[PDB]
RNA sequence: AUUGAAAGUUCUGUUUCGAAGAAAACCCGCCUCAG
DNA sequence: GGGGCGGGTTTTCCTCGA
């Protein structure tokens, strides 16, 4: 697994959209729980969605796989990812559904074998054989670093207008300025592989050949995310971002490193790290950080300095 | 007796919404209330229901002497019940009576599954 | 026994659901009763069931157990946990239901050797002869705690819309954020050990012999549900948890520690439990304290850092 | 004798259900008349029966005495409290029935030792010449309590599903969150004292000899019940239970205090206990409580913080 | 007064109801148990009723049912209604929220009123457009 | 209440600042405040448009008898005559009106609901003499 | 005691906009961002009230209300004011820029305050002519 | 020691899977604190 | 000596299955 935490400082963002009011166009908020010297308090800031940070994944990857050869979806080819959710996406692409749930793990095989976005991201089909498959990629909603008693985050609005020689043209934008923290886990080791239970079906050698290419794809994907590629709004506001901090693990068994909120997030979670190898009985556990910022790190960790190396350790 | 009135009447929202919904989880609520928050939450999410299929037109009032009537389209079948909805006097005072007693939304919940079970036989 | 309390701060979660009304998807909501210095209030606050804790712990020790080489059911191989309950599973896994009461001792050995999750969660057999075995493991609904005049917690919407080029595709998912607390139970002493009443069966030498396996198997397990492994829709909605404060009490006699709505639950819950062994006659109680908000302790305790240790603690 | 007021505090609780419809567990409630300016209103409140509550208190008298070497019966060693009622239940154990009524007292004996539950708990023996015994303990409904103008209570119905690959699942489960209080009775002197009139049976030594363990087991039993480990539904819907006011009289004569339905219970339970010890020439009156809400005590009360103390006290 | 009072503020309810097509107002107002959530819905109805009166949608007018009584045209998705009857004042609001203070019961007095007014419009409104 | 004629005397003058203005925006704000910086950035803004009404001599103070003489607010606005009735705050009811907000911000609601309710019916009435005119 | 500060610093503000007849530097200290904008506005209308000082224009009073209470009275272009209160000390400057280091927030409640004093007293002084 | 005496309706279960509010837009045209 | 005027938003989708 590849189990990951960022931080990131924006300012004059917007890059995510709710319903509008009247003139005005509303930024994102939501409510979260903070801990004071005077106890525990409830505020209202402005977040980012993680549906956005997924679209920009699969259309990152689309574009990766399309390079590279590898196969895509007719729908999938252009950026509409409804998948094969509906009947009339079957229609278009051209595969016939489920007979009863004996055939299942065929459909899945068939729509494995055609688009990657399906196998990475996952899929469903309702109906008589309802067909699931999880996404093999992780992420959450994007939250400014609840630190101290004071949250680095700040929401306004501002005024435009639109010129016109004949007037017979006025409205606001919001936007906000913080400092966001986000994690994001993979499993690369379940990629190309059929999740239904049964038995071998003709088509999983073609899936054996692709795993190196498919898992290599998926990896070098992550650029996207990690890079600062999402959101909307981006021909007349677009942000100003700034790596800040970031730690990546790569183990064998299941594990959570800290979320970024705390200065002291690396020491703990190498800690925690080590200590969890040692307990459940693991065989590889390895630890990559970027520091940008001076907080403390620790002893033994290997100290990188951007993003494509990290990126091209993780492939090798 | 417009109490057995007010009753018919919760008892034709109740079998429109069944109807329209394809559902009988709300009927199901209805004749299960122990409390006036259980019955006051159906009536609302029965008009809230009743309220989608008057935006759509799936369902209108009619006559069909004439007798006034409700028409109800859902997934292609066609069904009519006889009879008038509540007004929202008939919600506050079927509201106050069952602040009083309870029963009257298992009369009301009997009746709806009743005119339902005959519409759905027919 | 080992009991335990835990208190989690989560944050822009939804893990737990309910029916849907038109295009929103509600999250679980329960009374609760909550005193004030006005008297006595009753809120509507979020709660997540107790029934997913369950399922993780149990999909856990079921990855253990066939990590470890001890027996899967078949069933119970997939994540499928419908046990012995109906005469299906007995036929797919080839056990003769039980012919009168007499037999029935033998029908839970022919369960007890086939599949641990049966012997520690328990299971149910209807039908002539009813066969019944209670859960080893214990849990309950995790509430925020009732702590002051004001709840600690939040509930709000937010809403999300599927692209297209052809519009003929809008959504509300319900999140919250909450600082929640639960407490578990576990007793180490019944596992591997029938419970019907009868005479001696051959086959419980192989359960003597696999006892202790079976209860660091179990000891295990607890380490998901300690972490934060629980709970639905984290692909898109990854929540951020933070452990604030754990107990946990090994004894030899019954006890229950104080819920952590309290600041003050640990000095009151230790003192309990000397008092209790002084008065129950007991001969072993040990107490492990984790704190990471600097609240009151005590004297005398045992301070750990991370839940690992702990873990390791109890194993040994 | 003891007598005991105890007020209760339990959140998402369900242990006490009744008779299934359809897919539905529901919970068992009372009617209550509440008086209101404009009238009266029924309302439907939820309760615990009394029969949960002994069969707690049975079943940790067993498990107590098991310890100390206290005899105990062949069907009361399972926990199936069926007592020495018909021919059948004494066949297994071994005893002779009664001769004639003049042998009557005789039998009791017997049977009060070779089974200490028939002892404190009761039994009755259906036949030609029938034998009684009054329980020593006396349990009573938990309501909660009807203050004020408001009923603190509530009961709303939970919807459950389990997940199967092939579909073909549903239940619904009544949960409650309310303020109880319940009030108990017992009678530690007539503990090991035969309860029919006639002439000494040999083997009345035995009992004599035994008054003091039984009285001190009987007496440690309470802690189960006072501590909440009654009902049932607790693997899944563990409860959360919190003790708010308690008051406990020791005297020498027949007194019980005032129920715990309003805010001030204490003060009049006091003055009645002075008021009755000036009537019935009583020499020993000793009152016990513990407070949390911060009711009005009054003057002339030892206070303790828990209920081990208490036990300690009682025992002394 | 006090009648003259809960019918005024019935037809702002009933007025606010058939110009928003939603009944949520008059079944918060009917459902009260506190002053606050009916003085919350007397705000939130006025502000419906503000935007109408901005839009030209909600208008004052004298209709003849033979002498001329107030009333008030409402415009709302193309249809058209007409409340008979005077909007609450300031002071019908202040004595209201009084009564309020003293017995919620008004509010719903005021709520079924509404809602009788809004449903024989709308049934009058819908069988002439079948005719 | 002491507490009541405060914010009746708030709410006067939101409603003269409404009906001077011609925009519900500040008692929009007023209502919808969540914390005392809206309250108190509206009760500037507000006499920050009366202060113009009375250096114009648009908004002047006034009695009218409706037999007892009441104390009222005159408004002139784009040629229509509104009259108020009552006395705008103080000072000191502005501060203690602001102490309110600090303690609950209902106060602030409860002004704008009532400015609202006297501004309507100014503005119903005069509609319904220009009509009959 | 922060309350009576920032009172104390609204007097100040108020006597020094009713001497100049500029409402510029309560503007720019309810306007401040920045502990630079709030001290300059505390020094240039300390500058402004010293003027007035030295001409005798601007002294400190008591006023009847049946106590005395402390006053500033103001002479400006022909007019006379009376601001009621006291003018803040260095102590009191020193703790407020102490408090607007942790707050600016606190520059905008003593602009309020100012801007209040001064307009009721040139209501005050307004009506007064006019009768 | 009362139509009283003697009794648990208790055991086993995820509402799970998936989906960018996105695209277009100037607050701008006029002013000496001066003798 | 305490400014003036013109603008206060338009579409498109309101859940599918066991």
């Amino acid at each position: 697994m590849i189990s990951g935490s960022v931080r990131f400082l924006v300012n004059l963002e917007s890059l995510n959209g709710v319903e509008s009011i009247g003139n005005l166009t509303k930024h994102r908020t939501a409510p979260v729980v903070l801990k004071t010297s005077t106890g525990y308090l409830v505020r209202y800031v402005p977040v980012i969605s993680g549906e956005a940070l997924a679209h920009a994944y699969q259309a990152s990857l689309v574009d990766i796989a399309k390079k590279e050869g590898l196969p895509v979806g007719s729908l999938s080819s252009q950026y509409e990812f409804i998948k094969f959710s509906t009947d009339e996406a079957l229609k278009i692409e051209g595969i016939k559904e489920p007979k009863d749930y004996n055939d299942a793990r065929r459909f899945e095989v068939e729509v494995m074998l055609k688009d990657v976005i399906a196998d990475v991201g996952g899929f469903m089909y309702a109906g008589g054989a309802p067909v699931r498959r999880t996404s093999r990629i992780k992420l959450g909603y994007m939250i400014p670093a609840l630190r101290g008693d004071e949250i680095p985050a700040q929401l306004e609005a501002q005024f435009h207008v639109r010129f016109s020689n004949k007037p017979v043209a006025i409205f606001n934008v919001e936007v906000s300025s913080a400092l966001y923290t986000f994690s994001f886990e993979l499993d690369e080791d379940l990629i190309a592989v059929p999740s239904t239970f049964g038995e071998k079906v003709k088509g999983e050698e073609e899936l054996e050949r692709q795993k190196a290419k498919r898992v290599k794809s998926a990896i070098k994907a992550l650029y996207s995310l990690l890079s600062g590629n999402f959101g909307g709004k981006r021909s007349r506001f677009l942000p100003s971002m700034k790596l800040m901090s970031l730690v990546v693990t790569k183990t064998d068994f299941p594990f959570m490193p800290e979320p970024a909120h705390d200065d002291d997030y690396i020491k703990t979670t190498i800690m925690r790290l080590g200590k969890a190898k040692g307990v459940l009985n693991g065989n590889l556990a390895k630890a990559y950080v970027i520091n940008n910022e001076g907080i403390e790190v620790g002893e033994g960790v290997t100290v990188l300095s951007t993003v494509e190396d990290l990126v091209v350790k993780l492939e090798e | 007796s417009e109490k057995e009135n007010i009753i018919g009447r919760i008892a034709n929202l109740l079998a429109v919404g069944f109807l329209y919904s394809e559902s009988p989880t709300l009927v199901d609520r209805f004749a299960n209330a122990l409390s006036k928050e259980a019955v006051t939450k159906v009536l609302y999410d029965v008009q809230r229901i009743v309220q989608m299929g008057i935006d759509r037109s799936e369902i209108a009032t009619t006559t069909i002497k004439d007798y006034p009537a409700v028409n109800v389209n859902s997934s292609g079948a066609k069904y009519t019940v006889v009879g008038y909805l509540p007004t929202s006097q008939d919600i506050e005072d079927f509201l106050r009576m069952i602040e009083e007693d309870v029963y009257y939304a298992r009369k009301a919940g009997a009746l709806a599954m009743s005119i339902a079970n005959r519409i759905k036989l027919g």
